[PDB]
């Protein structure tokens, strides 16, 4: 009914200016690590409503992977901003 | 440190054998999940201030490119709730499917991503590997096949395989130059698609060698397009004649086999009574070609050879399998109907 | 006299062998005839195994009598 | 390109998780679950193209 | 005293004596087949 | 949405001169924001006034066009025998061209606006008049 | 047939397989006896085409022409020697069997069988000709010669396999021309001219019109040592016969629109011969002799009605050899003298009174002469396309005298005094100078005797 | 040795034109025609094909 | 006057490939905002949702 | 076809097989004879005849497969054919049987110049 209507208007986290910009990097990546629960909850709704009983797991591994992989890419945002200080998406250098 | 390297460049395909094999949406989503997490070292190894500054602009460009198609998938659990692998029951999710999934293939835009990485990651060694993601998404394009729009992945393919062909007629540095023309013949294999799907395929193979022997080539010290004139009077010659035996193959002349793909897609995307779309896609490779000619004026000519260079030793890279391909690079188009018939 | 006996001949061969080559043609404009009007245009039947689909594997379904009386 | 390994040899790699009316382990039903029976009953036979006709 | 491996040299030989073996190993017995079916 | 042209294509053909620019400046005009999109987009653009302002002008110029080009047809397409045809709808194209040309100054523009997209304007209703198709199945 | 192919695809392997300087000898002396062959079991019929194979008629057609393609070839070793000599051998090696990957696809060609061998046959040379222009060049505006020579030839010749793929799944199959004997008409729509239009373009890119030659004396001017493949380039363009074998069927119906293709070209073949007449360098000077009296061929297929075709491939065949000889001689001059500057070699005929006989004998079949073929080609085309309209005798009557002007400049310009500063040109044309400069005279004029050898069938 | 460079090649030709006559025995399917063309009931016919 | 109208090709799109290069130039907040509109414009625009 | 995911299925009993002196399995390692003779010449062999057992085993191999798999090509358009005739041959109601006209009959245009 109207919970599937909110959260989506949640799931446009996306908000693309801000999912790479402005700086401070580490908002950008942070949108983007919520962006589940956007994923996560709409889908452990229509899974729950009707009962599915076995695609129950899937929920679970909706997250398994969403901390899994989006703490990976935490790991390049040390070396950007080791050899800098500010992370800051202005670095541009490799260029076309 | 020398084992695990198998251990990773090992788990890669197996992150796309579990795309091709699976019934079940999910896998297909932890299938090409575990690339964008079991690519990213590979890029690094020399640790440098680019492939660092590269592979975090490839990272987040393959991060929200699988993340939208896990909204793509979970619409159509709420209608008609059956996952597995089919035409998707409503229009949102193809057309949240096929356009965020141009992401991976990079299509006619969303690059500003293939020149980003494919220059100046450090690693020129390969980067013959993103020759597998061209490989995994299409092997979900050809199951979900009878459900498109029919009016977007035309028209991501005829806004490509234009703004690939013009985008490196301005450049120089060689990594570029298959970073541009790589979005060329992913115009040619997607525009295709809803019209008899096999004769894609086709083009898919005769691509992943004509692009795959080249690299092998590049490789030995070659960077710079003005490092491939110290080439002939430096290296060998013998080496000349093969880069001039595909180049020009590559964009394709018929005695060779890069006429290939064209000479039986075009019997397929007419037979269908458009003649009026393939003219533009067949007169628009044309100067699609005019990078390899003036590219092949750079070796043939004997340009000021590069100083005093005195490279006495012989070689020791590995060629492998180099000593076969432009045998069937070239010489195939005598040989095959079967391309049609043979895969299948 | 000496030549066209020697070498080459005549309405015996060059007349009467395309009476040869013409049965090795006009079955194959036959058979590209006949794709056009079955491969192209099948079609809404979708009846022979050309365009046809998968749909569903009506094997791995359950008939036992799973708990609750109505469902 | 689907190979569809696991018709040839004999695993099960999902298949089972695939619908909504294969097992659910202690058998128990889904709401909607007596239509799916009704409705892969219609389209197996069928090549899919028809069906939606 | 040529100084190849002496240890793969004639493994490609060898080899090529069991292929053509192997292949017409498949092939004479196959075209029996062709009638043994038809 | 693809029905612009659908009433386009369907009442005036030939006649109602006035509707007929008045649809076909809504086309030629409507393209004239999505370049106005990557404009600012992809070509930097700090003017919070300013950028608005150029932005603005650039969707303008690219706008005109769209109007006179329904109305160099309908015209001519109504004065000599009233109907169109082929070579009638043509005229659009050369004039019409020339707006952009008459923009920016011509010598090496006006021309070719004139000619190529006078060139490209025929085509069109040589299109459905043999009826072409661009986009098919079978 | 194999005959042909199997022999000259073996001399491919006569030549690196032999030692050193042998090489050319050894070549040049087999070459010549493919010639036996080349006669051999050709020149039967005449009535009711032979046709010998499944997908090759060799030639029957009453369109010989294959005869001289396998003259050219040893005529350019005599020919290609002179400055060819100072690079490696497995260079030389090269130059000669690319050359001869030429000679291998001009005998598949001309035969074909049908459309769809021709054309990937017709698009397959370009490959050989690119290479031989870019590299052993001479100056470096041969670059540019490499492009322009592409993107036409290629350029508008790929709607052709749009067009020929639309008439295999429209109308039976293509497979073979010598069944035509199912062919409907095309009438008229805004659809069919473009076929028309598709189905001819790509050939007129070859024999130019007056427009898009652009590129001709771009790649003439600038090419090759001897002309060593400019001699071969002189046969490529007129090998656009096979418009003869479309236009004669194959939309017959459709002459509606040929006026633009025959007032453009009629009145540029009073044109470009008269931008000829004050050109400075020697090699542009006959590059637009080839257009004008081969752009006259554009208005004898057009026309239908035989007197045409009597008259339209005596032409092909005709400056074939004229307009191949004189860039033969015009190499030699300029192997002495280093400029090809048409004013600097002035003062000759006395040193080298032989090769005057030369000159004239080549000058003088421009002017045509009424016994030779070349009139007797061109006047089967004045007697048709006099029938169409009287008014044709005028454009075309005044070809016949701004053309006569055009020749003799050329020569009277080799008679003067001069002495002048040279100490250069010593060497009194030795053999291969006038051996190589034969070979053209004594075959071209001979077949005048029994000139029913080369004629359509009408 | 005895320079099989030299006119080894020519042989080519009797070597190709055989293969011409490898055909025939396939194209023989018509021995009827009504053009004289008979194969009648002569022992000509019989040769050649 | 035939080599101003060919040739006008080749300096045509020779320079349409310096704006496709030149100002594409760096900024990854400048890719990435663009994407969005496109992939707006895509509901907007056609069949796309039909 | 059917029994997914195999080379070629147990049907192909019935054809012919495509045994040897067929041209292309000859040209078949062809393209390999001229492959080999490459294989020398990249690294400065410098033999242009070096050791025949590389000079060797390619030709071994390209026949061989390019035998195999030409096993089922020719498979594979027969399966074509029988899937076609099968359903042309019923519904005939969508295969008419043409009449038998000569000239007596059409008229073409007639425009002759
Ligand atoms: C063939 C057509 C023949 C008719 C036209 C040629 C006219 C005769 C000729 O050659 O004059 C040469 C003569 C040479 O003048 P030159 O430059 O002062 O002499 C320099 C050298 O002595 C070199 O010039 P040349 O005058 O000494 O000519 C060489 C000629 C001189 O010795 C001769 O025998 C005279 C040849 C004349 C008749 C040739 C055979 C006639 C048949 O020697 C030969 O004939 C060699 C024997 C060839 C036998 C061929 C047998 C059939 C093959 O004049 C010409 O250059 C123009 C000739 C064309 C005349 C107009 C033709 C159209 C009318
Ligand atoms: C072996 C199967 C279980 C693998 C578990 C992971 C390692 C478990 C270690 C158990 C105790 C090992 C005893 C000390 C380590 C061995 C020291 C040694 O002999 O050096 C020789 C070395 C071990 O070196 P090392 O691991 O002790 O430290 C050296 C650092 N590197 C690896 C960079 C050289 O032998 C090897 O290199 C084998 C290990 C290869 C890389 C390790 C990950 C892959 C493991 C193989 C699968
Ligand atoms: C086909 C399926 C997808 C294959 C596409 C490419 C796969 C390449 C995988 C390994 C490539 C690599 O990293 O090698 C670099 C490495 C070099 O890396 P390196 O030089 O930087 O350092 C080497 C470091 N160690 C010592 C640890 C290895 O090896 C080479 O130099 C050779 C390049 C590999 C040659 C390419 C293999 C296949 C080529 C033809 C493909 C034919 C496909 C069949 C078509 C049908
Ligand atoms: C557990 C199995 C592992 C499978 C992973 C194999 C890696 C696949 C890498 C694909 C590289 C790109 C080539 C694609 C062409 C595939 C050719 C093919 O489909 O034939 C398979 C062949 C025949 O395929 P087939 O005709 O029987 O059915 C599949 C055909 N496609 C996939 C096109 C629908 O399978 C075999 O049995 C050959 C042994
Ligand atoms: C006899 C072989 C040629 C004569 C000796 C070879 C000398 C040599 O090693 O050069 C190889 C040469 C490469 O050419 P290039 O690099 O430009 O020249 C400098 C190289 N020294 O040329 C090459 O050999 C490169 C190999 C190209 C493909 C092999 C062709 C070589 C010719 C001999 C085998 C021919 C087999 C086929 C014969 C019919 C041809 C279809
Ligand atoms: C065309 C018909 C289609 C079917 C093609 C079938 C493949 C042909 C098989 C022969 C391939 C030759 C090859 O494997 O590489 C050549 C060479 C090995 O040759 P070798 O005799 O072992 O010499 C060893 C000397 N050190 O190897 C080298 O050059 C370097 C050594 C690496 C050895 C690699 C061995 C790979 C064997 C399987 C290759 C399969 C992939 C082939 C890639 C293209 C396939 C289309
Ligand atoms: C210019 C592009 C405009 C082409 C118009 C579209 C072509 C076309 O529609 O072809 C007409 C027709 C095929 O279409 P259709 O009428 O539907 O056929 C009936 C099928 N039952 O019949 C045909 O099949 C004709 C198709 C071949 C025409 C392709 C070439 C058309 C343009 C050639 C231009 C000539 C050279 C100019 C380009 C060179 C410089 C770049």
């Amino acid at each position: 009914s109207m919970v599937y209507m909110n959260i989506m208007m949640a799931f446009t986290v996306s908000l693309v200016g801000l999912l790479m910009y402005r700086s401070h990097l580490m908002s950008s990546l942070l949108c983007l690590e919520g962006m589940m629960l956007s994923l996560f909850v709409m889908a452990a709704l229509t899974i729950l409503n009707s009962h599915f009983t076995l695609a129950s797991m899937m929920p679970i591994i909706l997250l398994v992977f969403a901390a899994c992989e989006a703490a990976l890419g935490l790991s390049l945002l040390v070396m950007v901003s080791n050899t800098y200080g500010t992370d800051y998406v202005q670095n541009l250098n490799l260029l076309q | 440190n020398p084992i695990i390297f198998i251990i990773i460049l090992l788990t890669i395909m197996l992150g796309t054998i579990i795309v091709m094999i699976s019934s079940h949406w999910l896998l297909v989503w932890i299938g090409f999940e575990m690339n964008m997490l079991a690519i990213i070292p590979i890029m690094m190894k020399n640790h440098n201030p680019r492939a660092t500054e590269a592979s975090t602009k490839y990272f987040l460009t393959q991060s929200t490119a699988s993340m939208l198609l896990m909204m793509a998938v979970i619409i159509n659990l709420m209608f008609s709730g059956q996952w597995t692998v089919m035409k998707l029951f409503n229009p949102m999710a193809s057309m949240l499917m096929t356009m965020a999934l141009a992401m991976k293939l990079g299509m006619a835009p969303f690059h500003f991503w293939v020149p980003e990485v494919t220059q100046g990651i450090p690693l020129s060694s390969g980067l013959i590997l993103l020759t597998w993601q061209k490989l995994a998404p299409m092997s979900v394009l050809y199951q979900i096949f009878p459900s498109i729009n029919l009016n977007l992945i035309l028209t991501l393919s005829v806004l490509s395989i234009l703004i690939g062909g013009w985008g490196g007629l301005n450049q120089t540095q060689l990594r570029k130059i298959m970073a541009y023309s790589s979005i060329a013949h992913m115009g040619w294999m997607t525009a295709v698609l809803p019209y008899n799907p096999t004769m894609t395929l086709l083009n898919l193979i005769i691509y992943i060698i004509m692009t795959s022997t080249m690299f092998t080539m590049f490789m030995a010290n070659s960077t710079t397009t003005t490092l491939s004139l110290s080439h002939t009077w430096n290296k060998t010659p013998i080496m000349t004649v093969l880069i001039l035996a595909t180049l020009l193959s590559m964009g394709g002349l018929p005695p060779l086999s890069g006429f290939m793909p064209k000479w039986m897609i075009i019997q397929e995307m007419t037979k269908n009574n458009s003649i009026i779309l393939p003219t533009f896609m067949a007169i628009t490779a044309l100067l699609n070609l005019y990078f390899y000619m003036r590219l092949t004026y750079s070796t043939t000519l004997t340009m000021f050879p590069s100083t005093n260079n005195m490279k006495m030793k012989w070689q020791f890279p590995l060629m492998k399998k180099m000593t076969f391909l432009p045998t069937m690079v070239v010489l195939s188009t005598m040989m095959l109907p079967l391309t049609p018939m043979l895969s299948v | 006299r000496w030549i066209a006996r020697t070498f080459f001949d005549g309405p015996e061969k060059n007349y009467e062998r395309t009476m040869a080559i013409l049965q090795i043609e006009a079955e194959k404009a036959e058979l590209r005839l006949k794709e056009l009007e079955v491969r192209r245009l099948m079609r809404a039947r979708g009846d022979g195994p050309w365009f046809h689909y998968p749909t569903i594997d009506k094997e791995l379904i359950d008939h036992s009598p799973k708990a609750t009386p109505d469902n | 390109p689907f190979f569809d390994v696991q018709k040839r040899l004999g695993v099960d790699l999902d298949r089972w998780m695939t619908i909504q009316s294969a097992e659910q382990p202690h058998k128990i039903p889904s709401r909607c679950h007596a239509f799916e029976k009704e409705w892969i009953e219609c389209a197996h036979g069928i090549g899919s193209i028809r069906a939606e006709k | 005293h040529g100084s190849p491996n002496w240890l793969k040299v004639g493994l490609t030989l060898g080899t090529s004596v069991f292929l053509w073996i192997y292949l017409i190993k498949q092939h004479n017995e196959d075209v029996l087949e062709y009638k043994r079916r038809n | 949405a693809k029905t612009v042209l659908r009433q386009y294509w369907d009442i005036p053909e030939g006649t109602e001169c006035h509707r007929k620019t008045y649809a076909t400046t809504s086309i030629g005009g409507a393209a004239g924001l999505v370049v106005s999109a990557y404009s600012v987009a992809l070509k930097t653009p700090t003017s919070f006034l300013e950028g608005v302002a150029r932005t603005g002008r650039y969707t303008f110029t690219a706008a005109a066009i769209g109007a006179i080009f329904g109305l160099t047809s309908c015209i001519s397409a109504q004065v000599r025998e009233k109907p169109d045809d082929p070579l009638n709808y043509l005229i659009g194209g050369c004039a019409g061209g020339l707006i952009l040309g008459a923009r920016t100054r011509s010598y090496g523009i006006g021309a070719a606006a004139c000619a190529y997209m006078g060139l490209t304007a025929a085509l069109v209703k040589m299109g459905q008049l043999e009826g072409w198709q661009v986009f098919a199945e079978p | 047939m194999l005959k042909y192919i199997i022999p000259t695809i073996m001399l491919m392997p006569l030549t690196w397989l032999s030692k050193n300087n042998m090489i050319w000898v050894n070549s040049t002396a087999h070459s010549l006896l493919i010639s036996f062959t080349s006669l051999l079991l050709m020149n039967q019929f005449g009535d009711n085409s032979l046709n010998f194979s499944l997908l090759f008629f060799s030639d029957s057609l009453s369109t010989p022409l294959l005869i001289l393609t396998m003259w050219l070839l040893p005529l350019m070793l005599m020919a290609s020697q002179h400055h060819l000599s100072k690079e490696n051998l497995t260079r030389k090696k090269l130059f000669i069997t690319m050359l001869i990957s030429l000679q291998l696809f001009l005998i598949m060609t001309f035969t074909a069988m049908e459309l769809i061998l021709f054309y990937i046959l017709f698009e397959a040379t370009l490959v050989p000709t690119l290479i031989i222009i870019t590299r052993w060049g001479n100056q470096t505006e041969r670059l540019n010669a490499g492009l322009y020579f592409l993107f036409y030839t290629l350029a508008g010749s790929l709607p052709l396999l749009v067009a020929l793929i639309y008439i295999q799944n429209t109308v039976g199959s293509l497979n073979f021309l010598m069944l035509q004997y199912w062919v409907q008409p095309v009438h008229n729509s805004w659809s069919n001219v473009f076929m028309w239009l598709a189905c001819m373009m790509a050939f007129m890119v070859k024999m130019p019109l007056y427009g898009l030659h652009l590129w001709l004396p771009k790649a003439h001017v600038e090419a090759p040592i001897a002309g060593s493949m400019v001699l071969a380039a002189v046969l490529l363009k007129l090998g656009g016969y096979g418009m003869l074998r479309i236009t004669l069927i194959l939309n017959p119906m459709t002459d509606f629109m040929a006026y633009p293709f025959i007032m453009l070209s009629l009145w540029g073949m009073i044109m470009t011969s008269s931008i000829c007449l004050r050109q400075t360098d020697l090699k542009s000077l006959i590059a637009y002799s080839s257009v004008s009296h081969m752009a006259l061929v554009i208005v004898a297929i057009l026309i239908q009605t035989p007197w045409s075709y009597m008259g339209a491939t005596a032409l092909m065949i005709a400056h074939g050899l004229t307009s191949s000889m004189l860039f033969c001689l015009a190499n030699s001059n300029y192997e002495r003298i280093h400029s090809r500057t048409m004013i600097l070699a002035r003062g000759l005929q006395t040193l080298l009174p032989l090769m005057a006989t030369w000159w004239l004998l080549a000058s003088l079949t421009n002017l045509a002469l009424p016994p030779t073929i070349n009139l007797i080609g061109e006047l089967f085309v004045v007697m048709s396309t006099f029938s169409w309209s009287n008014i044709t005798i005028i454009l075309m009557g005044v070809n016949m005298v701004i053309t006569a002007l055009y020749s003799l400049y050329m020569l009277i310009m080799t008679q003067r005094g001069k002495y002048t500063y040279h100490i250069n040109n010593i060497s009194p044309s030795f053999t291969r100078e006038n051996a190589l400069m034969s070979l053209h005279i004594l075959p071209l004029l001979l077949l005048t005797l029994n000139p029913k050898i080369i004629l359509g069938p009408l | 040795r005895d320079h099989w460079v030299h006119v080894l090649v020519p042989m080519g030709f009797v070597f190709g034109y055989y293969l011409d006559r490898k055909n025939d025995e396939k194209l023989t399917a018509f021995r009827n025609k009504s053009l004289l063309y008979k194969r009648e009931l002569k022992p000509n016919e019989e040769v050649t094909w | 006057w035939l080599e101003a109208i060919l040739p006008k090709t080749i300096s045509l799109a020779q320079m349409k490939a310096s704006t496709l290069v030149t100002n594409q130039k760096g900024l990854i907040k400048l890719y990435f905002l663009s994407f969005l509109i496109t992939i707006l414009i895509s509901m907007i625009l056609f069949n796309f949702h039909e | 076809g059917r029994a997914t995911f195999q080379f070629l299925p147990d049907e192909a009993r019935s054809l012919p097989p495509p045994k040897l002196t067929d041209p292309r399995l000859a040209f078949v390692g062809f393209l390999g004879y001229c492959s080999g003779l490459i294989d020398n010449a990249i690294r400065r062999r410098p033999v242009l005849l070096a050791g025949l057992h590389r000079q060797l085993l390619y030709i071994t191999s390209f026949v061989f497969v390019g035998y195999y798999l030409l096993k089922r090509q020719d498979y594979m358009y027969a399966v074509r054919d029988h899937d076609m005739f099968s359903y042309i041959k019923s519904h005939p109601e969508d295969f008419p049987e043409k009449d038998k006209k000569t000239y007596g009959e059409v008229f073409e245009e007639f425009h002759p110049v």
